[PDB]
């Protein structure tokens, strides 16, 4: 216990949350996004939105929260508040009656070379287009566009 | 009270109802709780149904 | 990257910028809002209750004079991304909202250029009052 | 009471003990924790959307050495 509280008044001495955590200018954060569905909350055909309950599973290098295990006890990864690093604002675009960016705001795994895992819950009510031409035997095509909101891809590139 | 009418001047007319009158009165009643008299503004919104509709 | 950070750090340094104090110079100058909704979709139109579900892009742009730097000390850095909520905003608000949400949905980053200008793009999901004819 | 007010500054004082922390001793050793639902009631179980509501008192039980 006393070695994590020294490896986070070390990590956070001059931590700033509101830059982007890279080395030099130059560099793309590349974050790798994917999801994992929960289940499938609801279609509503009428009003033409998709309710789903997905992990939003994000991972990136930032080269500020970085150690050696070797100073701190073994200690290779700690879990930490993600109100208190850096996160990309990946946002759902074609959203509709829901919240755009996760709100949840759970702890990320932070490990000693400087990678962060972030993997938030989130009830995604995004639009999409209905086609009833053969109901009740139709096939649907429902679509969640994910991307950063404000980082170009010159900055931010998700993989 | 700042105005016995309640301002009406960016009001958005629903359809359905219409303001007959809106006036603010000024009341001061004592509660079985408490010892001291409160003061309040109560608002009494007379409002007429549109009937063609419902008719 | 460390110059970035030293110059985010210097310009919202509390000690030197009050983000509750607006932009203008000069007792009488006002500071000018450049506004533009752009419709990302039209979500629904509730005839019964007279509302109009939008989801739209609200581009915003003004002037921060206290937003300013010289690029050549900062490693040539020509606009950085500062958080809306740290930052003075116009509270823009839509006045005629029928569900009582009048601000933005997402309060996104501002990108801030190092002239001063402000733009900011947040998106929305708006709710606004009809006046529907069934004529 | 004084002494009480005292001892809940001294075992929470940020300065020695950091909520973020798991109480995790003897090493790289993992916190047992014990749950036991306790069910209230059952409010209901709707057929319809398929969810039931439950009012539980979810039991937690843990050892902090640090609040010793
Ligand atoms: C940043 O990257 C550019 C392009 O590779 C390089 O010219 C520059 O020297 C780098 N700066 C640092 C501090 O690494
Ligand atoms: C589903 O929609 C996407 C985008 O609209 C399209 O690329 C894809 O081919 C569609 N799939 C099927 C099976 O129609
Ligand atoms: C700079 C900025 O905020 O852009 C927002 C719009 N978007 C997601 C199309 C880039
Ligand atoms: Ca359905």
């Amino acid at each position: 216990a006393h070695a994590e509280e020294r490896l986070l008044k070390k990590l956070f001495s001059g931590y700033n949350k509101w830059s982007r955590p890279v080395a030099n200018i130059s560099d793309v954060v590349l974050v790798r996004f994917g999801l994992s569905i929960a289940q499938l909350i609801d279609v509503d055909e009428k009003n033409q939105m998709m309710t789903t309950n997905v992990w939003v599973k994000q991972e990136w290098h930032d080269y500020k929260l970085r150690w050696d295990p070797a100073d701190y006890e073994n200690v290779t990864s700690i879990r930490i508040p993600s109100e208190l690093i850096w996160r990309p604002d990946i946002v759902l675009y074609n959203n509709a009656d829901g919240d755009f960016a996760v709100t949840h705001l759970t702890k990320a795994h932070l490990f000693h070379d400087g990678r962060v895992q972030w993997t938030p819950p989130a009830i995604y009510k995004s639009s999409c287009s209905i086609d009833v031409t053969f109901f009740p035997f139709d096939q649907q095509n429902c679509t969640m566009k994910f991307g950063s909101w404000t980082y170009d891809k010159a900055k931010i590139d998700l993989v | 009270n700042m105005h016995s009418r309640v301002d009406q001047l960016d009001f958005w007319e629903s359809g359905e109802w219409v303001i007959v009158d809106a006036v603010g009165t000024y009341n001061t009643r004592k509660y079985e709780c408490c010892a001291e008299i409160y003061p309040d503004i109560t608002y009494a919104f007379v409002i007429r149904r549109l009937p063609l509709f419902y008719t | 990257t460390d110059t970035e950070e030293r110059l985010v750090e210097h310009l919202l340094d509390p000690s030197r910028y009050n983000k509750l104090i607006r932009p203008a110079t000069n007792g009488s100058e006002l500071v000018t809002v450049q506004l533009m909704v752009s419709l990302a979709q039209l979500i629904s139109v509730h005839e019964r209750e007279q509302i109009m579900t939008t989801n739209v892009w609200l581009t915003q742009e003004w002037e921060d004079y206290r937003l300013t730097w010289k690029p050549e000390e900062f490693d040539n850095m020509k606009k950085v991304r500062l958080p809306s909520k740290h930052i003075w905003l116009p509270d823009v608000v839509l006045y005629n909202n029928a569900d009582g949400m009048y601000e933005v949905s997402f309060y996104s980053n501002a990108v801030v250029s190092y002239d001063g200008s402000i733009f900011w793009l947040p998106p929305a999901i708006y709710k606004s009052a009809c006046k529907i004819e069934v004529k």
